[PDB]
């Protein structure tokens, strides 16, 4: 959730 | 409003269903089965099926898409790639060699002492890092220039399995001695100790004081492999592994020295890289001295406060379609049900809090229940109600909003509640619909992802998780028709270029998506000509 394109964007 | 609300061509609404997918198959297909009647008319004729899941969307190839990347992707006009498939691509076309923070580092270095250190989670695991990114960072690094390069291996062990880690690092070895003849390991340590993110400063210590003071067992190229295996007989695994110092002082961390993290993923690097860059080495409560001028770059932004800088910064993302709008002093709406707030701002508007002039936002509550089966139908109504008070005010000439249900419900696997879930969602969909054809607004509907579509597997249980089917795109206004792009199918990042392209706005250079649609008249000149 910090940046576009972070880990958590995979899910 | 705007200054220049009256410039646009055409006024459009934009809904996003969540979780609604194109399937053919009807077995546990909630939006085939619903009763369906307004998007069975809306997704016939002139309509588009484009892509909302892996690359397509910059994740990882085979992935299935989700509500942060879709309403990303969409309110961005341009693929986002997730640093994954973004780092990849760099390694593949040879570009860390010109990558502008590794070569600022190594520059630093050759400026400098000479000195630079590698270090992150070493193992295919790719959840944290990727040995491949830190074989193609080690060839970079010497074509580059740099005297001395030291490498920190941090044991995984647990993004793969507790004994795998005697190979990677037997490939290390092997990596530097034949392929590069360049680069020295200097440090392994578990990740337990190397990669805490619970403020546990006693376990980074250990990390901390073996990069530092080369505390720790000692060991060379031709035992660490022996070392490892007693330690493995000993029942301690990859995670655990207590500190072996390799090179002696040479390899520690000294004054002047630059470090490169290559971990791309923030949360596991921020205490070891805090405590090399910044203050949190008090944090470590160690006798040591820290040694001074260190200079600590990061394969990707750890924290914005950090100084550090990023091989891969993130994209900028400037003039995704919330801000082009309001740049062009165009007014617009965004409108969602409580489980979808962050998705039609945060997400939307380019993956930050930041709310662009002219924007409004409207927040309906979702319903107070236990789980959304108990309440279907969720607060489309609501969402509903509040785009047809814009539509009848005019206000907007862009408005958008998001229908949650599909999505919610589909995550509870419960079929029938998804069926009324998509029912309700089509009811409030066609009361919008009615509404732009009132007050003279143009309809195009879409989704983020796949969800409802698919609510059991085929042995007959359950499914609650998105999808990678495409999504519907959909535009009631009848002078255009849609054309596909000429090389890839189209996609999420074609959705906002398409939207300005019917308000009759410019594009800006940073949406890199395109037009899917052509206006009948251009279509009429293209084939008479052509
Ligand atoms: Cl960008
Ligand atoms: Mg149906
Ligand atoms: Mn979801
Ligand atoms: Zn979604």
């Amino acid at each position: 959730x910090d940046y576009p394109g972070d880990y958590c964007y995979l899910y | 409003a705007m200054a220049n609300n009256s410039s646009v061509a055409n006024k459009v609404c934009l809904i996003v269903i969540d979780g609604w997918g194109v399937s053919e198959d009807p077995y546990g297909n909630a939006i085939l089965n619903a009763q369906t009647p307004v998007m069975d008319k809306l997704c016939s004729g002139n309509w588009a099926q484009i892509e909302a899941h892996g690359l397509h969307v910059g994740l990882p190839e085979g992935l299935m898409g989700n509500s942060e990347v879709g309403h990303l992707n969409i309110g961005a006009g341009r693929v986002i790639y997730q640093d994954i498939v973004r780092i990849n691509l760099a390694v593949k076309n040879n570009k860390f060699v010109t990558n502008e923070s590794l070569v600022d580092a190594c520059d630093r270095a050759k400026n400098g002492n000479g000195r630079l250190h590698l270090a992150g989670l070493v193992s295919d695991g790719g959840v944290h890092s990727h040995i491949d990114h830190m074989f193609a960072l080690v060839k970079a690094i010497k074509e580059l220039g740099v005297p001395e390069l030291y490498l920190h291996f941090y044991g995984d062990g647990r993004d793969t399995s507790p004994n795998s880690g005697v190979g990677f690092l037997e490939q290390t070895l092997e990596f530097l001695e034949k392929t590069t003849g360049y680069g020295k390991l200097a440090t392994v340590v578990g990740r337990y100790y190397a990669m805490d993110r619970d403020n546990r400063w006693e376990r980074i210590n250990v990390a901390y004081e073996a990069m530092i003071g080369g505390v720790g067992e000692t060991s060379d190229e031709a035992g660490v492999v022996e070392v490892v295996r007693k330690r493995y007989a000993a029942d301690e695994t990859d995670e655990f592994l207590k500190p072996i110092i390799l090179q002696g002082e040479k390899g520690r961390v000294q004054n002047d020295d630059t470090i490169i993290f290559f971990d791309y993923r923030a949360d596991r690097m921020r205490e070891i890289s805090a405590a090399m860059g910044m203050d949190r080495y008090k944090d470590c409560n160690s006798k040591l001295a820290h040694p001074s001028n260190l200079q600590v770059y990061g394969m990707t932004q750890y924290k914005a406060e950090f100084p550090f800088k990023s091989l891969f910064p993130p994209a900028s993302n400037k003039n995704v379609l919330a801000e082009w709008l309001a740049e062009q002093k165009v007014s617009q709406f965004h409108c969602a049900e409580t489980e979808k707030y962050a998705h039609v701002t945060f997400f939307f508007n380019g993956g930050l809090e930041k709310q662009f002039e002219g924007e409004e936002r409207c927040l309906v509550p979702s319903p107070k229940v236990a789980t959304y089966d108990l309440q279907p139908e969720m607060s489309a109504a609501g969402v509903a109600d509040k785009m047809i008070e814009q539509l009848e005010a005019g206000t907007h000439p862009f408005i958008m909003c998001n229908f949650a249900p599909p999505d919610m419900v589909g995550h509870t696997g419960v079929y029938e509640a998804a069926v009324k879930a998509c029912e309700a969602t089509d009811i409030a969909i066609g009361r919008i619909y009615e509404a732009t054809q009132k007050h003279g607004y143009s309809l195009m509907v879409t989704a983020d992802h796949g969800n409802a579509e698919k609510m059991k597997a085929p042995d007959g249980g359950k499914h609650t998780a998105h999808t990678c089917y495409r999504v519907p795109l959909t535009l009631s206004h009848p002078g255009f028709k849609f054309v596909d792009p000429a090389d890839r199918h189209p996609a999420l990042c074609d959705v906002a270029p398409t939207v300005l392209a019917i308000m009759g706005l410019p594009q800006p250079a940073e949406m890199t998506g395109v037009s899917i649609v052509q206006k009948i008249k251009l279509a009429a000149a293209l084939e008479h000509h052509h």
